[PDB]
RNA sequence: UGGGGAAAGGUUCCAUGUGAACAGCGGUUGGACAUGGGUUAGUCGAUCCUAAGCCAUAGGGAAGUUCCGUUUCAAAGGGGCACUCGUGCCCCGUGUGGCGAAAGGGAAGCCGGUUAAUAUUCCGGCACCUGGAUGUGGGUUUUGCGCGGCAACGCAACUGAACGCGGAGACGACGGCGGGGGCCCCGGGCAGAGUUCUCUUUUCUUCUUAACGGUCUAUCACCCUGGAAACAGUUUGUCUGGAGAUAGGGUUUAAUGGCCGGAAGAGCCCGACACUUCUGUCGGGUCCGGUGCGCUCUCGACGUCCCUUGAAAAUCCGCGGGAGGGAAUAAUUCUCACGCCAGGUCGUACUCAUAACCGCAGCAGGUCCCCAAGGUGAACAGCCUCUGGUUGAUAGAACAAUGUAG
RNA sequence: GUGAAGCCAGAGGAAACUCUGGUGGAGGCUCGCAGCGGUUCUGACGUGCAAAUCGAUCGUCAAAUCUGAGCAUGGGGGCGAA
């Protein structure tokens, strides 16, 4: 039933003094401080979390590997893959469209 | 990448170049 | 406690074949409302 | 005696105006090439909330016509609008709601809202939860459009000025009582510091003209003349009448 | 500190610049066997429960570093 | 098992504010906390966020409305008016 | 009335010695007097970034000390390359200062031992981060910049300049519910101790496992087949479904979970021998289960309230695009494994209060936080106890009046 | 301690709609510890422990509650739920 103290000059509980209790092959209670708690990525468009991806503090970013920060095809960070479809698919008719406004136009009203 | 990053890695290829040139 | 008992009972009765959806999803919505005082009346109104 | 409190606001010590959390003021673009002769669209993004004020406020994006960037801008969000939503602005954009266009081109009896005094300014009329101007007729020879304030009154503006097809969102806010002495502090704590308010009656003739005294009382007439001097305007201000209110109003 | 999982690559540690030291411990009550060696960066560990093939990995290693036997209650 | 005669939503105000006043705040609490259809995917998910904010929690999407309600009177009169006055005139 | 800190104090900390003075009585004792000694960091803070706010520059006021002004009616900046040699060329340009937090934002250290007095610093063992240089192994290529899976995506690597888009940093209060670590509680076993007129297979204590890595797993969500009204699935709390449910099979975010290393060689508890001391040596043991509206910290999915919607910047990563560059005997701008070098400056002792701060003082006053055992009980109520800490407030004798308290 | 909306089941009625038992956990609601405050005894002390303290009894206690550091307002001026 040993009480705790902290292993720092700050004394005050601010979302920044983090801590948990471990026991050591010494037979003893002491305090471990510890980081925060990384978030996972979101995506661009629809704003859910990417799978494949962990979820880090920023700066430890930098040290992986590039496969392991992203995913094998276009838009691989940043878009779910679903909007990724969403993009194919709304690109492609979208041109269609275009082609048969203009030779409608350019024909049916230019024969003149 | 950040650019330090980038300028140490093309820093390294042109020391690289010019010791070849010298020896050869 | 009484409402995890009882929906924790069903499940295993139909699972097993005991009963089929049908009268499962009413028993549930029985449930729900204070009509079975313990496991006890629950079987016994299934077995009438 | 002292300073007056009404004397000590304009100092701006205590009494200014909160705005850590305000993002943005909401201004339309600046008059440009492409809206002056024809029209573009953007797509809005988000319909956000910002503290101090009802009527929420729209986030729209817009392409550059000179660089390869986009622009993204705050409008104030009339009733109707959506997200997802495509809105035109320019001299021949549609007429449905949601659009920017030029007030010339516009039929009369139609409600618009952010209405530019000069053509340039970026909007300084209607534009309240629930409020809206309406255009009364043209002056095709020496372009000038006559237009009707909320208030009633009169105006008449040039005829290159702009406007945003609709009524300002945010419908009767008014109506529901406060009803509680906290949702006022709510209300105002994000504005400025004048909650409470202290009568003058019950001060001290050092304090305020109206003062002291063996009974609660003012003791003189309470409209103040046009010209006083600072220091002395406490009360009904150039009041032309005064009391209930019976009849109608010949003034409009 | 990190497992060797076999006895091939082992020595391949073993024959390296800065392989500086190499202890043995014997666990008697588990019957168990342990290799250690101590390179730059990590402390390699290789894992033997048997003890007759103890004896012919003692000396394939290379005789340049030194090996001990790790005593009882080492002093301070 | 009704729990109340007439006070309604506003039971929690207990016997302060005045009988009147709680009526009129009461019919103004009933319309903002229903639910209503939303119009672009049809279903019955549509609750307000801001005070002029109302949002959908199946298809994401966000319109603008008025304090209380989804819609007013005097906007809806606005959107008849203004579509037959540009249809019959330009076409 | 215990164990450690922020503000403030400044040697009060530790050892040896001591006549007077001070400790409202005494004094061999002391926070007093005299002489010596004590505070070790690439990892803990400051240093870096900005907030409310303050002050230079361009300009305008004032007889003047100086007042206003912070991007404003300003010709306001920085990037690359090559030359024997610095002094010669070539792009881009809307914008262009500093100060301000030991509780906000933030690269990186854990266990054991040690001194009369310091240690996440010193010693031993085992790790990590940033910056700078370079070589071997493996990878890719004669189809010049990798393969697999229907798919969500996977793995030890696997070109990417200008300009552009997105994410992380980045955020309210309250309510019930579920998972994990620590503590408390119950049963059995091995050691040592207390009690014994009588009873008690009895009562009490010890039985521990760090950072950092490998491997197998754990709600939400997502993918493939298929096609639902006798409507079904389902939370303590009615939400979900032809915009594709139930069901069957898969992928993935999240260890303070299991096992192995580190690691029993350590720490702790018993037993048997040694002796002026410098000094010790050698034996054993260090397990197995159960329980819960329990207490405390932390994580996740839901819900409620608002005319209230609950900071910014430095810093780090992915993507769109296709500039430039490069082998057939080797070349290589491979974010993979291992290896080489370096990390400056100031604070660190002690108290944090019925004696070390402020009240004229060794003053019943005032002064911001962390950890939180057993029993009775609804309970951080009151009353009793264990770990740890005190036994310090001038004393001896007698028991009238009048008092203060019960 | 009290038990607002929302939700589930059963019963009555031609209908409009109404009854009963549960579930849920709203409110400048309520009893009451620490903190904050300061009603009465017109108690103690009144050359006091104290140039405002001490004891018993009391007011509020999830919200207009209590509080640390950084910055702003300077004398006929500031600030003021007065
Ligand atoms: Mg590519
Ligand atoms: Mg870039
Ligand atoms: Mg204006
Ligand atoms: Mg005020
Ligand atoms: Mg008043
Ligand atoms: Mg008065
Ligand atoms: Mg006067
Ligand atoms: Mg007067
Ligand atoms: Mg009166
Ligand atoms: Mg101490
Ligand atoms: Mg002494
Ligand atoms: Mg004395
Ligand atoms: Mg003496
Ligand atoms: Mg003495
Ligand atoms: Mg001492
Ligand atoms: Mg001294
Ligand atoms: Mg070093
Ligand atoms: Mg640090
Ligand atoms: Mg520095
Ligand atoms: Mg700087
Ligand atoms: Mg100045
Ligand atoms: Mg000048
Ligand atoms: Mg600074
Ligand atoms: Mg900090
Ligand atoms: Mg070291
Ligand atoms: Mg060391
Ligand atoms: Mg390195
Ligand atoms: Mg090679
Ligand atoms: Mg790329
Ligand atoms: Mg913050
Ligand atoms: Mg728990
Ligand atoms: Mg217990
Ligand atoms: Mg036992
Ligand atoms: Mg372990
Ligand atoms: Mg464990
Ligand atoms: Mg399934
Ligand atoms: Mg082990
Ligand atoms: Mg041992
Ligand atoms: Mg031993
Ligand atoms: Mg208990
Ligand atoms: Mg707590
Ligand atoms: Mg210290
Ligand atoms: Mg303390
Ligand atoms: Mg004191
Ligand atoms: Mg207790
Ligand atoms: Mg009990
Ligand atoms: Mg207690
Ligand atoms: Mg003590
Ligand atoms: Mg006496
Ligand atoms: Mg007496
Ligand atoms: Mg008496
Ligand atoms: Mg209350
Ligand atoms: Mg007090
Ligand atoms: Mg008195
Ligand atoms: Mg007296
Ligand atoms: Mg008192
Ligand atoms: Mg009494
Ligand atoms: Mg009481
Ligand atoms: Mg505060
Ligand atoms: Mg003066
Ligand atoms: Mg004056
Ligand atoms: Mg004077
Ligand atoms: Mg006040
Ligand atoms: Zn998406
Ligand atoms: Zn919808």
């Amino acid at each position: 039933p040993t009480r705790v103290t902290y292993r720092r000059r700050n004394p005050y509980n601010t979302t920044s003094n983090r801590t948990r209790v471990i026991k050591t092959p010494g037979g003893q209670l002491r305090v471990l401080h510890i980081k925060k708690r990384g978030t996972a990525p979101k995506c661009g468009d629809c704003g859910i979390k990417l799978p494949g991806i962990p979820a880090l503090r920023p700066r430890e970013y930098a040290t992986i590997s590039k496969p392991k920060k992203t995913v094998q095809r276009a838009y691989g960070g940043s878009r779910c893959g679903n909007c990724v479809r969403d993009r194919i698919i709304r690109a492609f008719l979208i041109e269609e469209q275009k082609i048969v406004k203009k030779v409608l136009k350019e024909q049916s009203q230019a024969e003149k | 990448m950040r650019a330090k990053w980038r300028k140490k890695r093309t820093r390294r290829l042109k020391r690289k170049r010019r010791k070849v040139r010298a020896r050869s | 406690r009484r409402q995890r008992v009882l929906r924790r009972l069903l499940v295993k009765y139909r699972a097993s074949g005991k009963i089929d959806k049908h009268l499962y999803h009413e028993l549930y919505h029985l449930a729900k409302g204070n009509t079975f005082k313990h496991k006890r009346a629950l079987v016994e109104h299934i077995h009438r | 005696g002292r300073v007056i409190r009404n004397q000590r606001k304009g100092r701006g010590s205590v009494f200014t105006a909160h705005t850590r959390l305000r993002k943005a003021p909401a201004k339309f673009r600046p008059l440009d090439y492409a809206e002056r002769h024809g029209y573009i669209r953007g797509i809005v993004k988000e319909i956000i909330h910002d503290p101090g004020r009802g009527a929420p406020l729209a986030r729209v994006v817009f392409r550059s016509p000179y660089k390869y960037k986009q622009i993204t801008e705050t409008f104030i969000a009339n009733e109707g609008m959506y997200t997802g939503q495509f809105i035109y602005a320019g001299k021949n954009a549609a007429l449905t709601v949601g659009n920017i266009l030029p007030l010339s081109s516009v039929p009369e009896g139609t409600v618009v809202s952010n209405v530019e005094e000069k053509p340039g300014d970026r909007g300084a009329l209607g534009r309240t939860s629930g409020n809206y101007v309406t255009v009364v007729g043209h002056n095709p020879d020496e372009g000038k459009t006559r237009i009707k304030l909320p208030s009633g009154a009169k105006k008449v503006v040039p005829s290159s000025s702009r406007g945003m097809i609709g009524i300002v969102a945010g419908g009767g806010r008014t109506d529901k009582p406060l009803l509680k002495a906290s949702r006022a502090k709510h209300k105002f704590a994000v504005k400025r510091n004048r909650w409470p308010k202290t009568r003058g009656v019950a001060m001290n003739p050092v304090d305020h003209p109206h003062g002291g005294g063996n009974h609660q009382h003012i003791g003189k007439a309470s409209t103040i003349s046009r010209y006083a001097a600072q220091g002395q305007k406490a009360g009904l201000i150039a009041a032309r009448r005064t009391g209930l209110l019976r009849g109608t109003q010949k003034t409009k | 500190p990190q497992e060797v999982s076999d006895i091939k690559k082992f020595i391949e540690i073993c024959r390296r610049k800065d392989a500086s030291s190499a202890r043995i411990k014997k666990n008697p009550k588990t019957q168990q066997i342990k290799f250690k060696v101590r390179c730059q960066r990590f402390l390699y560990t290789l894992v033997l429960k048997d003890s007759d093939k103890a004896e012919k990995l003692k000396q394939s290693l290379p005789p340049n570093l030194q090996i001990k036997d790790v005593p009882k209650r080492n002093k301070r | 098992s009704k729990r109340t005669k007439k006070v309604g939503i506003s039971g929690k105000y207990g016997t302060r504010y005045g009988a009147s006043l709680r009526k009129l705040v009461k019919k103004q609490e009933v319309t903002q906390h229903a639910r209503y259809t939303c119009t672009f995917c049809g279903k019955n998910s549509v609750r307000r966020t801001a005070v002029g904010i109302w949002s959908c929690k199946s298809c994401k999407k966000t319109m603008a409305g008025g304090a209380y309600t989804v819609s007013t009177p005097a906007a809806a009169a606005m959107r008849s008016t203004l579509r037959r006055l540009r249809e019959i005139t330009e076409a």
